[PDB]
RNA sequence: UUGGAGAGUUUGAUCCUGGCUCAGGGUGAACGCUGGCGGCGUGCCUAAGACAUGCAAGUCGUGCGGGCCGGUCAGCGGCGGACGGGUGAGUAACGCGUGGGUGACCUACCCGGAAGAGGGGGACAACCCGGGGAAACUCGGGCUAAUCCCCCAUGUGGACCCGCCCCUUGGGGUGUGUCCAAAGGGCGCCCGCUUCCGGAUGGGCCCGCGUCCCAUCAGCUAGUUGGUGGGGUAAUGGCCCACCAAGGCGACGACGGGUAGCCGGUCUGAGAGGAUGGCCGGCCACAGGGGCACUGAGACACGGGCCCCACUCCUACGGGAGGCAGCAGUUAGGAAUCUUCCGCAAUGGGCGCAAGCCUGACGGAGCGACGCCGCUUGGAGGAAGAAGCCCUUCGGGGUGUAAACUCCUGAACCCGGGACGAAACCCCCGACGAGGGGACUGACGGUACCGGGGUAAUAGCGCCGGCCAACUCCGUGCCAGCAGCCGCGGUAAUACGGAGGGCGCGAGCGUUACCCGGAUUCACUGGGCGUAAAGGGCGUGUAGGCGGCCUGGGGCGUCCCAUGUGAAAGACCACGGCUCAACCGUGGGGGAGCGUGGGAUACGCUCAGGCUAGACGG
């Protein structure tokens, strides 16, 4: 099924994740349906986490299942906030 | 890494004084004031007419040996300057003048670019507080260059700043001898550098 | 030609020819010496040039020049050959590499030692 | 050395079940078409009803796809109606 | 949208099928001159209304057979035997090209 | 307007034409000499040759009955195994690219909505007993559970025939007739089950345009081309079959032969163009060589099955086992390409309510100057200038501030400290919701880094006749040898070998191979044909290419506007993180082509009406 997850970019010992929506059978660094956010786990920048809230809401509404880390990041960005 | 052999022979070959030694360059025993001909067995024979390629090569080698930079780094800097918007000769001269070792040589913390390289490499220089140990670091306008707080009580540094209390730095720089700290105001102008170099010759050399 | 003639026929590209076909696309080839001898050059040069007949791993059998003063090659010596013809010798298109397999380096060589395969003294 | 052996065993059992069901479907369809060709309309529709019920199941499972079952039913009903039209009067069911 | 082409009927020897000759122009990619090319399409003609010389429009459709993926949409004009004559003369000239 | 260099060589000398050669850049490189540190990338291009050994896909006891001592083992039953990983053999093709179509189609798990979940029956494993077999395994008798199988009922609904209506390729409604549902488990909920509609994702099929060389390959085709009926499929279709007609394709290059995975991109180039497709992302094909189907939502399935062939192994000779183009590794071939490493801590994936389990994907470490980037082998002072070596006009000149020598700093080393990457799932409250509180978890790694001590600490390679930067001595004597071209060498060689000196680069420097450039030397940009290579021996003429003046219509080419597409990465610009850089992150802009809607009509095209300067006739 469609999932909202993290695709790894960057370089060795320097991970930079993209929060993307894609089919679950695609390899993790392959082509995705669209891109909604980004994450820097090392937090080397003032803005180390961005999420498209409206697009994430849309994709959640149509049955996309986030991963644990993706769900945590979406909650930090305030996607599930009511 | 870099050239670590005899250095006055470079001046004698280029036919001009490249101040690559410091105090001895202004002394009467400067090798360009005693034997102003090229080194080797045939240095005192009448010179033949130099070809165009020879002229451009000698001008480029003079410019490169003034700053003591390898040819790979020199050419990379030249191509970078050619990519930038702005007159490529002036941009290239500014990029060369923004190297940390050259900047601390001009500020007066050293008497030669070689000594400035050893100062920067050995962890005696700080840029904006944090310590930098890389000669190739490129200083941007506004950056503060200074001697490390624990390096202020160093005899070589003390003498260097003593001998500069009278000398005045260029317009593109500011120095505080009491504060033991410099400031890089702007990119140096082409007229502010007393360089015996025609940069058009260097550009034409790299067009080949 | 007219534009219509160019549309009908076009311009023919130029096809280059290999000068080292026995190398079969490789930079070097290993071979075994069958005949070692000396040959005489064409006009105006005069010499006795040392060559070897080499049967290669690629299936061809060619003639290769032996550079440098003095050599230890003989029948059944294993050698490496590289491209490059010898101008004044007819039919010689390849050079033996000194210092590889059974071809020793040039003895007492002091200049240009990376060629001729001589170690630093 | 794996769990592929279990898959092969189960596949053989499912193959037996699917073959049995499809054979029964084919036999019933042929019987209904022949009876309609006789015409002989009363028993032809009863056999056709049996064939239709045996087509709709096991289209509930992996034996037949729904579209395949629909096509089977459509072809059978069309052939039966054509043959009975070539014959005389109709009977109950299947109309 | 479904592609619509315009052409002239050059063959109607098959049942319920017409051969339509479609022409297109394009500049040469490197030499720039505008050039003409033609292509034949087998088109479904169930009612057999269109005959030799008809200029018609055909539209991309569900496969009717092999080689038959277009349907005649409408008639554009009639009485165009000159285009057919050009095609037939070009075809006839091939007999003298052999060895 | 960011962008463009030429030289040597045909002559006694000259101009031109023209070939050859060179100076630049690049590579999955290789070979020679040399070799200190780190970061980031990258490493079988050949035999798609053959492979020892270990690992690379399992999981569920909250579906079920069991043997064994809360576990363990196997069995039945689900889901996964069609993804992920590898390779480039085949393929010149709707395979790929780009834009579209499907009233001709499928889609497990996920999400939303509607409705339902009633009753009855049964079998096969496991298991207990006999056999057969060397083994691999296999047969018979009997028992038994389920979310296993079957039947009946019910019909929110849906499937089929036949009508009817609208719509128009098989789309959507409606009427009689016929047919089709289901399963439980855990502590009132939760996880599950059945029918249908919708969404989202992922696919099948079809079409326009583009997609290499040879015409000394010119004709090809008989399921061939079309039609009718049928079979098969999720679905169109000669896909397959029976019958009827005689068609289909081709110089705009059919057919045949050779070669080749294709693209985003990459290298080169002033651009146009040329070459190329390693790594990374997308698609396709293949899994010892061939064929085939089964199961399944999905395969004709790399670590599933069957058969034939080659090969390897067991042997009681009847029979049986196997497939590294997964990760390492071996062997063969080759000029040439690595560890039988660590860990699931991160991200992703399968199963499971969960705990968790599995994951050679992946995150990391190792090896190789294979590439790029950064760094070190010291800094200052120091003789009209030691010794050695080389040259000399015998006065001297050079190596050379170079050395020695004094002062300074402090890579390696030592001691101590010490990471980020990891906050979730989990539990408590709240209502297992939203929202708050708490805890566990590090392979890399005692690594990066930080603080305090600390020694003067690798340099080599090519070249020095012209092109082309850098010259003298000795040795040899058409020999030895050098050579990219022109050419050097035959007793006074700046061209061979050595030495002193010099030039260029520098942990590298050269050489070979291949590609672009220079080559305006296939000339679209941007060449030519009297005598340099080049006008067909001459007519007539087919296809094709091109075409006079004026008026109107169309708006196909052409141009403009809006909109969709032109993925990500790469290229450009700006900002930012690693002490800089390489490298990486964020944002912005471009961009040929193609679809759609609108507009313009000068030119080309096309239709219509005129004119006589071209052409023809009297
Ligand atoms: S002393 Fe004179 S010759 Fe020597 S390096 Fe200084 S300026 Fe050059
Ligand atoms: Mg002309
Ligand atoms: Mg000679
Ligand atoms: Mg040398
Ligand atoms: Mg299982
Ligand atoms: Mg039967
Ligand atoms: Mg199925
Ligand atoms: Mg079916
Ligand atoms: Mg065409
Ligand atoms: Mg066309
Ligand atoms: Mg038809
Ligand atoms: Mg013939
Ligand atoms: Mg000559
Ligand atoms: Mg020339
Ligand atoms: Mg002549
Ligand atoms: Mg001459
Ligand atoms: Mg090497
Ligand atoms: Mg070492
Ligand atoms: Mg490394
Ligand atoms: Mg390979
Ligand atoms: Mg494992
Ligand atoms: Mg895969
Ligand atoms: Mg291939
Ligand atoms: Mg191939
Ligand atoms: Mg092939
Ligand atoms: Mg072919
Ligand atoms: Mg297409
Ligand atoms: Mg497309
Ligand atoms: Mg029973
Ligand atoms: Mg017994
Ligand atoms: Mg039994
Ligand atoms: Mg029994
Ligand atoms: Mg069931
Ligand atoms: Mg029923
Ligand atoms: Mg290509
Ligand atoms: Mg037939
Ligand atoms: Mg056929
Ligand atoms: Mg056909
Ligand atoms: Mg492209
Ligand atoms: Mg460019
Ligand atoms: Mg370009
Ligand atoms: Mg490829
Ligand atoms: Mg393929
Ligand atoms: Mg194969
Ligand atoms: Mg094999
Ligand atoms: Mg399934
Ligand atoms: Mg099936
Ligand atoms: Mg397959
Ligand atoms: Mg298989
Ligand atoms: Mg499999
Ligand atoms: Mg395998
Ligand atoms: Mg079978
Ligand atoms: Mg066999
Ligand atoms: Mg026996
Ligand atoms: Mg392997
Ligand atoms: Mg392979
Ligand atoms: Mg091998
Ligand atoms: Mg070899
Ligand atoms: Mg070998
Ligand atoms: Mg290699
Ligand atoms: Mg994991
Ligand atoms: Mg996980
Ligand atoms: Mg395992
Ligand atoms: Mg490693
Ligand atoms: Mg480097
Ligand atoms: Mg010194
Ligand atoms: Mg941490
Ligand atoms: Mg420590
Ligand atoms: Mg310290
Ligand atoms: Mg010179
Ligand atoms: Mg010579
Ligand atoms: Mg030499
Ligand atoms: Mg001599
Ligand atoms: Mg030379
Ligand atoms: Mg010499
Ligand atoms: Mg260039
Ligand atoms: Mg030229
Ligand atoms: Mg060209
Ligand atoms: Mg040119
Ligand atoms: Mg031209
Ligand atoms: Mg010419
Ligand atoms: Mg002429
Ligand atoms: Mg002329
Ligand atoms: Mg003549
Ligand atoms: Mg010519
Ligand atoms: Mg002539
Ligand atoms: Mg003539
Ligand atoms: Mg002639
Ligand atoms: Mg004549
Ligand atoms: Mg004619
Ligand atoms: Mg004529
Ligand atoms: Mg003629
Ligand atoms: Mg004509
Ligand atoms: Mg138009
Ligand atoms: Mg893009
Ligand atoms: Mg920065
Ligand atoms: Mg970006
Ligand atoms: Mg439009
Ligand atoms: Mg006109
Ligand atoms: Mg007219």
């Amino acid at each position: 099924m469609v999932k909202i997850r993290l695709a790894r970019f960057g370089s060795k010992h320097n991970p930079h994740y993209r929060i993307v929506v894609t089919d679950a059978r695609r390899k993790r660094d392959g082509k995705y349906i669209e891109k909604i956010g980004y994450y820097d786990p090392r937090k080397t920048t003032p803005d180390w986490l961005k999420v498209d809230v409206e697009r994430a809401r849309y994709w959640l509404s149509v049955g996309a299942q986030p991963t644990d880390t993706a769900r945590r990041l979406l909650r930090q960005a305030g996607v599930f906030r009511q | 890494g870099r050239y670590i052999g005899p250095v006055c022979r470079l001046c004698r070959r280029e036919g001009v004084k490249l101040y690559l030694k410091g105090e001895r360059c202004y002394s009467p025993k400067c090798a360009m004031e005693r034997r102003p001909y090229p080194p080797g067995q045939h240095g005192q024979k009448r010179a033949r007419r130099p070809s165009d390629y020879a002229v451009r090569l000698r001008e480029k080698q003079k410019l490169r040996r003034i700053y003591g930079i390898s040819e790979r780094q020199f050419r990379n800097l030249f191509e970078e300057a050619s990519k930038k918007k702005g007159v490529t000769g002036s941009v290239f001269l500014g990029l060369l003048e923004s190297r940390l070792d050259n900047v601390v040589y001009r500020l007066g913390f050293a008497v030669s670019r070689r000594q400035a390289r050893q100062l920067v490499r050995h962890g005696h220089i700080t840029v904006n507080g944090r310590r930098v140990d890389l000669p190739s670091y490129r200083v941007r306008p506004g950056d503060e260059i200074a001697v490390a707080e624990k390096s202020r009580n160093l005899e070589l540094i003390r003498q260097n700043l003593e001998a500069m209390k009278g000398r005045k730095v260029g317009p593109w720089l500011s120095l505080d001898v009491e504060g033991m700290k410099g400031k890089f105001l702007r990119l140096p102008d082409r007229e502010d550098l007393a360089l015996p170099v025609n940069e058009q010759l260097v550009i034409e050399f790299y067009s080949r | 030609p007219t534009i219509n003639q160019l549309v009908r026929k076009g311009r023919e590209k130029v096809r280059k020819k290999s000068k080292v076909p026995a190398l079969k696309g490789a930079p070097f080839r290993r071979g075994v010496c069958t005949v070692v001898r000396t040959v005489t050059p064409k006009k105006p040069n005069s010499a006795l040039r040392k060559v070897a007949k080499v049967r290669l791993t690629s299936g061809y059998e060619v003639t290769a020049y032996i550079p440098g003063e003095g050599h230890n090659l003989q029948e059944h010596s294993v050698v490496l050959i590289r491209g490059g013809r010898v101008k004044d010798l007819p039919g010689v298109r390849y050079h033996i590499v000194r210092g590889v397999y059974d071809a020793a380096g040039v003895k007492d060589r002091k200049k240009s030692r990376s060629k001729y395969g001589t170690k630093k003294p | 050395n794996l769990s592929a052996l279990k898959r092969h065993r189960q596949s053989l059992k499912r193959r037996l079940r699917n073959k049995a069901k499809k054979s029964a479907i084919k036999t019933l369809s042929k019987k209904a078409i022949q009876l309609a060709q006789e015409g002989k309309a009363e028993e032809a529709l009863k056999i056709m009803r049996k064939a239709e019920s045996l087509i709709d199941k096991a289209a509930k499972g992996s034996t037949l796809h729904k579209n395949a079952a629909a096509r089977r039913k459509s072809r059978l009903m069309r052939k039966v109606r054509q043959l009975l039209e070539a014959a005389g009067a109709p009977l109950i069911g299947g109309g | 949208p479904k592609k619509v082409l315009t052409g002239v009927v050059v063959s109607d020897k098959m049942q319920k099928t017409v051969t339509v000759l479609v022409e297109r122009q394009f500049p040469h990619p490197l030499y720039g001159k505008v050039i003409k090319r033609s292509k034949k399409y087998l088109a479904h003609d169930p009612e057999e209304k269109y005959k030799l010389g008809d200029v018609v429009e055909i539209i991309e459709s569900r496969p009717i057979s092999k080689r038959k993926r277009f349907r005649v949409l409408r008639l554009v004009e009639s009485g165009r035997m000159d285009l057919v004559e050009k095609y037939l003369i070009r075809r006839q000239n091939y007999e003298s090209l052999s060895k």
